[PDB]
RNA sequence: UAAUUGCGAUAACGAACGAGACCUUAACCUACUAAAUAGUGGUGCUAGCAUUUGCUGGUUAUCCACUUCUUAGAGGGACUAUCGGUUUCAAGCCGAUGGAAGUUUGAGGCAAUAACAGGUCUGUGAUGCCCUUAGACGUUCUGGGCCGCACGCGCGCUACACUGACGGAGCCAGCGAGUCUAACCUUGGCCGAGAGGUCUUGGUAAUCUUGUGAAACUCCGUCGUGCUGGGGAUAGAGCAUUGUAAUUAUUGCUCUUCAACGAGGAAUUCCUAGUAAGCGCAAGUCAUCAGCUUGCGUUGAUUACGUCCCUGCCCUUUGUACACACC
């Protein structure tokens, strides 16, 4: 509790402070895929009867 | 106003309240050197101490000071508000004081102490060096300490 | 020729009326003035310290007399400005309606003003009186 | 020193590649009878009066 | 920029070939013309119509014009 | 004139293009002396829809 | 009934209406003297007609003039068009068309617009920046 | 009771009626019909009724996986 | 000048100068000369002003922007710097100001003397930043005379304001200063300075 | 702090000994005398006009102006 | 040309979608029809100052007349008009005069064909399929959390002062909005340093709030270049408001504390006229909270009126073994 809170050091600023930053603070966006958004992974594909029978 | 003359009388720098205050500054905002002495305070101060405070530091008597000192650390008794002073309402005598000067800082030492005592948020928040008054701490402050 | 105040312009008529109403001896003055502000919205206190009741009450005065009626309200409006909100955008603010209330009251007393039906203060017959006097008055130091 | 005035003409055109320069045949005024091709660096019109700093030289192309 | 769109030139020509005389470089009577003699909608697409069809009979006063 | 002033976006992903409707409310009065017969026959009668009618008295 | 002639004088969104009949001379506006004004360095600005055109000219008539909207500049242009419009106005009804044309020669010939009303007006802001042709800031990424 | 009254109403030709050719094509293509049969026939009939043009659009999905659209267009519009 | 009144009257000044001649603030702008050839056509001076404000549509055209009464583009181009953009009554009367000054200081008509120093500044030749291939050379140029006055009245203004910033002379003094430095040109003004450096390096590099 | 904020009688009579040949005088210019702060400078220039030498040709805040007197 | 906008060239001729037209709003009408929910002049009732007429007000009706200003219907107006330069004397472009207006009159609304695996299943009782469905992923209730802080990035607000801060005083907008089965916009009177309180009040509104007396701004003072009286972060104490609830501090006020910041490297945004920039206001959100947005008016410039150098994009010509189309 709050006896707890104030009694704990590795706690407060001056404590962080004093650590290193860690590099994935300073990242960069991500992306993760993109070049592929036109490339479908359903692997499965349509088939001229069906689109046929559709439209 | 007017061209004015005087001699030796009035001399440069001059210390009240366990302070040092410039001469040649008009008067109202010397006294603002003092801690707890914002420039309202000082202003009614020496309208209260009857002074002109056209006047700088600089002249001034003697006697001047004293009464402005007097009123200074007795606001209540010479018809000052009471809404006017930083510390009304004590927490133990319930008593009004202007603290003022080298006590100010006791005061502040007393009231942050208190709060850490007692364990409430509020003091825990102070003695780690973070803002209390709840505002986001994720991007301002980081200069810091 | 005859005279109003409105050919006399703002600054030296109500100063004029300034002077006039400090020398008279008959006013009001609350007795917080000096150790007051005059609006929430402003940093110091007046700096005419020993008057500027006088000032605000002419102004007051020659303002209720270009018109109607007028109240505590509007005065307010009036002579509110900008508060520094610090370092958030400044806002138009209202001033102090103990200072004009008191004024009010004050050059009724005096009778220079009254309480106007529809609302608010009309201008006294004797405030009429005596404010085209001073605005004479002022045009005659032009001379 | 010698200063020397010459009459705007004829504007030719823009040049550099901004394209802010501006190409003018000018006529000088005391001795007429000779023209000459000069690079403004303002706004220009017909009958404005440049004075040319040095008064035999003159260019054409500006990239 | 203020070029005549087709419908305006096409207009004009078609008035002049067929009521040139009546017309006459004047707008203010081309105008008044246009109005009786032809049913248009907006105000603004008649007077572009006459103030062209009026500078179109102006140039074939010293010369024809193709169309 | 009632002005809505609305993002056109139902999401919030695009350049934010802000869209704005408006409802013209027309108002007109018609003062008129008269005996109780021709208010109540030309009120009754010259109904429309759309158009809001109202019919008051009185001089206060 | 006197001969008299009403007029307007429009700068921005001010407008300043002058009623200009026959008088003694006065030139008040809203209800003070011409000689208040106050702008001030614009004083000026509103003698400006009066200087252009004579000062005498005023002495068979009484003029007054009453502006609303607009703001302090704004207002100033206003009423000095208004009574230039005014004078004008007056001398096409009562006095002969050659003395006016003559005062619409020295006013229109130096101007200030004093005759014709300006036709700038506010551009209405459109979403993306805070006025009209600014637009906001982009950081791309 | 009795403040508040219907009537129903034919309506002059549910031709040049967006709502009711709109309905018709829900209908069609719900009452298991073609999918150019539906559309053409809601257009050819819009048409016959007198129109000046018209349009239909089928947006969505049709029995394979991925979306397609159509326009069947006939006539003459004007679109701005 | 023969005086007239009616009923609100006009003060004595005012009716004297108002109707006789046309001049400024209170200065001549009959005599007030263009000491260079050219520049005239880019100095106004005639029509004569009362003050230097004017609901000016000096912008929708070209060059009419040169017909703008050159005090009044001096005055306009006093206010800016962000917090002053706008705010037109104040750089009007710092010309008031100024010009009471610059009178103070060897008479002249002070508008004289401020048409002097922008005549005075207007750089005859400058420099353009032609390619040439990547390291750029510089092309020497001959400048319009309307670029001359307006850089003239950019410099002055310029000068005076970046003086004036942070010390107790006040800008209409300072103005005063660059106008005065400037119009018998002595290179002790920043105008000056800047076109003869202009000039310098115009020079040197044709 | 760095000076000119009394009045020195030398001060003074600096400030009578000195004040022609100032064709210009305000504010600006008592400070640049190496003396008064614009406060005191303010005084001084209400009270070379108590009578003499300045000849008040403009008006007001910020901006004075005057000329030695004929 | 802003335009597949036009001229012209011409195996093409003549057309339609789209651009344009159209619509809305801002500009001009001493011409039309009118108005105590807009206002002007006369008159009465009347105050003040001069007095010689005069000057400045009061008086939702004491009456008479008007429609310049305000309102909104109907019209009219402009067609880049006239003239002149320039151009293949073509469409056009330029300058001058006139003009409310001559940059598509300014600004918007609408907006073809096609494309994207752009964003949205968290707007929808729009929806397929999958999942889940009583120890719930349904729902509600209590409490916490989205605000947590070594630090990287973006939009912003306020500043570094003397074209300024403070203090008197002057004192002027436009677009809005407001309470029925309810507590919304609030004038006026008092009390209060303030925030606010309290008694009454007008308004379902061109009628009342409200001339929304807004702020920058103007004027007379104080200060005087000093982190200064520029700046107001952080923090202490006290008082009030919304709310069932304010602790992690909703917001408001008073006193006090008085940070960095002395014009900002590499970089980079936005902009051509009532525009830029400065300045406030109303509306959205809203019990309470704007440093945000959307509109609005006020003050009101410097500089181009050009080009293809950078960047971006469209177009020809050209190559293609691509066509699910260089993912
Ligand atoms: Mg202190
Ligand atoms: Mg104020
Ligand atoms: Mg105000
Ligand atoms: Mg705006
Ligand atoms: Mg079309
Ligand atoms: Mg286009
Ligand atoms: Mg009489
Ligand atoms: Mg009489
Ligand atoms: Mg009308
Ligand atoms: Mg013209
Ligand atoms: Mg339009
Ligand atoms: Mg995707
Ligand atoms: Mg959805
Ligand atoms: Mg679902
Ligand atoms: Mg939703
Ligand atoms: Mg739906
Ligand atoms: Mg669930
Ligand atoms: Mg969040
Ligand atoms: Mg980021
Ligand atoms: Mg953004
Ligand atoms: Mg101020
Ligand atoms: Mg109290
Ligand atoms: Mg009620
Ligand atoms: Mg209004
Ligand atoms: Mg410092
Ligand atoms: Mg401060
Ligand atoms: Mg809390
Ligand atoms: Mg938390
Ligand atoms: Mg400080
Ligand atoms: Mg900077
Ligand atoms: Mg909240
Ligand atoms: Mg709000
Ligand atoms: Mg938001
Ligand atoms: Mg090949």
């Amino acid at each position: 509790g709050n006896e707890g809170a104030i009694r704990d050091k590795t706690a407060g600023r001056r404590n962080n402070r004093s650590k290193d930053v860690t590099d994935s603070a300073t990242t960069k966006k991500s992306n993760t895929r993109r070049a592929t958004d036109r490339h479908s992974r359903t692997g499965k594909t349509d088939t001229k009867k069906k689109v046929n029978q559709g439209w | 106003s007017l061209v004015v003359q005087e001699q030796g009388s009035f001399q440069h720098i001059l210390r009240l309240l366990n302070t040092n205050v410039d001469g040649n500054i008009k008067i109202v905002y010397a006294l603002t050197t003092i801690k707890g002495v914002g420039r309202r305070y000082s202003n009614l101060v020496c309208k209260k101490a009857d002074v002109d405070l056209h006047k700088r530091a600089g002249e001034l008597t003697q006697e001047e000071l004293e009464r402005i000192v007097q009123i200074m650390q007795n606001p209540t008794h010479y018809k000052i508000p009471a809404w006017f002073l930083n510390r009304q309402n004590d927490i133990t005598d319930g008593k009004d004081y202007h603290t003022l000067a080298n006590n100010v800082e006791s005061k502040l030492r007393d009231d942050l102490e208190r709060l850490k005592k007692i364990r409430a948020h509020r003091g825990i928040r102070h003695f780690w060096g973070l803002r209390v008054r709840g505002q986001h701490t994720k991007t301002t402050g980081r200069r810091r300490a | 020729p005859g005279v109003s105040v409105r050919d006399v312009a703002a600054q030296d008529f109500i100063n004029a009326y300034a002077s006039f109403l400090q020398r008279q001896g008959k006013l009001e003055v609350p007795g917080y003035v000096d150790i007051v502000k005059t609006s929430s919205g402003n940093e110091m206190p007046p700096q005419d310290a020993e008057g500027w009741f006088y000032k605000r009450a002419a102004s007051v005065a020659r303002h209720i007399y270009m018109r109607k009626q007028v109240g505590v309200g509007k005065l307010n409006k009036l002579y509110g400005g900008a508060k520094s909100r610090g370092v958030r955008p400044y806002k138009h603010i209202d001033a102090s309606g103990s200072i004009n209330r008191k004024v009010l009251q004050a050059l009724e007393k005096i009778g220079i003003v009254e309480i106007s039906p529809k609302g608010g203060r009309r201008i006294s017959e004797n405030g009429q009186r005596d404010l085209d006097r001073i605005a004479a008055q002022t045009l005659e130091e032009d001379e | 020193t010698p200063v020397t005035l010459a009459k705007v003409i004829k504007v030719l055109g823009r040049t550099g590649s901004r394209g802010g320069v501006t190409q003018v045949r000018v006529e000088f005024l005391e001795d007429t009878s000779r023209t000459i091709v000069r690079n403004v660096k303002g706004p220009v019109r017909e009958n404005d009066i440049l004075v040319l700093m040095e008064s035999e030289r003159e260019a054409r192309r500006l990239r | 920029g203020r070029v005549r769109t087709k419908t305006v030139k096409r207009a004009s020509k078609a008035l002049i070939e067929r009521y040139y005389p009546k017309l006459t470089l004047d707008f203010q009577t081309n105008k008044r013309l246009c109005d009786e003699i032809a049913t248009i909608q907006s105000k603004r697409l008649r007077n572009k119509i006459a103030g062209y069809t009026t500078h179109l009979m102006k140039r074939i006063q010293k010369g024809p014009v193709r169309g | 004139v009632l002005k809505i002033s609305t993002r056109k976006t139902p999401n919030g992903e695009g350049s934010k293009t802000w869209e704005t409707y408006e409802m013209r409310i027309h108002k007109r009065y018609i003062d008129l002396e008269a005996p109780v017969q021709i208010v109540k026959r030309i009120t009754q009668i010259t109904i429309e829809p759309g158009v809001d009618v109202e019919v008051v008295v009185a001089s206060n | 009934a006197v001969p008299s002639v009403q007029t307007f004088g429009k700068k921005k969104s001010a407008t300043a209406v002058a009623h200009v009949k026959a008088g003694k001379g006065l030139i008040k506006v809203n209800g003070s003297p011409i000689t208040l004004v106050e702008p001030e360095i614009l004083r000026f600005k509103v003698y400006e007609p009066l200087l252009l055109v004579g000062l005498d000219k005023f002495s068979n008539i009484d003029i007054r003039v009453r502006v609303t909207g607009g703001g302090h500049v704004s207002q100033v242009y206003a009423i000095r068009q208004a009574i230039a419009k005014g004078l004008v106005a007056y001398h096409q009804k009562y006095v002969d068309e050659q003395s006016k044309n003559e005062l619409k020669k020295a006013f229109t010939s130096y101007d200030r617009t004093l005759l014709i009303a300006d036709s700038r007006r506010p551009e209405p802001k459109k979403f993306g920046g805070k006025g009209a042709r600014s637009r906001f800031q982009k950081s791309y990424r | 009771p009795g403040t508040i009254v219907l009537y129903a109403e034919r309506v002059q030709d549910r031709g040049l009626s967006a709502v009711a050719q709109a309905e018709s094509m829900k209908f069609k293509l719900l009452n298991g019909l073609a999918i150019r049969r539906a559309a053409y026939g809601v257009v050819r009939y819009v048409m016959e009724s007198g129109a000046k043009g018209c349009e239909v659009v089928v947006s969505g999905k049709l029995r394979a996986a991925r979306a397609k659209a159509m326009k069947f267009a006939d006539g003459f519009l004007i679109h701005s | 000048f023969t005086p007239v009144v009616l009923a609100t009257p006009i003060p004595e000044e005012v009716q004297q100068a108002q109707t006789e001649i046309k001049l400024f603030n209170k200065w001549s702008f009959e005599e007030v000369e263009v000491k260079d050839a050219s520049l005239v056509d880019y100095v106004q001076v005639r029509q004569p002003i009362f003050v230097a404000h004017t609901a000016g549509r000096y912008a929708n055209k070209r060059f009419r922007k040169a017909q703008c009464p050159i005090i009044e583009r001096l005055t306009n181009s006093l206010m800016m710097n962000g917090r002053n953009n706008g705010k037109k009554l104040k750089a009007v009367r710092i010309i008031k100001h100024t010009l009471d000054i610059i009178n103070v200081l060897t008479d002249q008509n002070p508008i004289q003397v401020v048409v002097d120093a922008i005549t005075n500044t207007g750089p005859r030749e400058d420099t353009t930043r032609v390619g040439g291939g990547g390291a750029a050379r510089r092309q020497a140029v001959d400048v319009s005379p309307l670029r001359r006055v307006n850089q003239a009245i950019a410099l002055l203004t310029i000068g005076a304001r970046e003086a004036a910033f942070r010390n107790i002379k006040t800008i209409a003094e300072t103005l005063a200063e660059e106008l005065i430095n400037a119009a018998k040109g002595s290179s002790t003004s920043y105008a000056i300075k800047k076109k003869d450096e202009l000039e310098r390096v115009a020079k040197s590099n044709r | 702090a760095q000076h000119a904020v009394i009045l020195d009688q030398e001060k003074y009579d600096r400030i009578l000994k000195e004040v022609p040949t100032y064709r210009y005088v305000s504010v600006s210019v008592l400070v640049d005398r190496l003396k008064i702060g614009g406060s005191l400078a303010r005084i001084a220039l209400r009270h070379l006009e108590k009578e003499g030498i300045i000849k008040p040709i403009s008006k007001h805040s910020k901006q004075a102006i005057y000329t030695r007197a004929t």
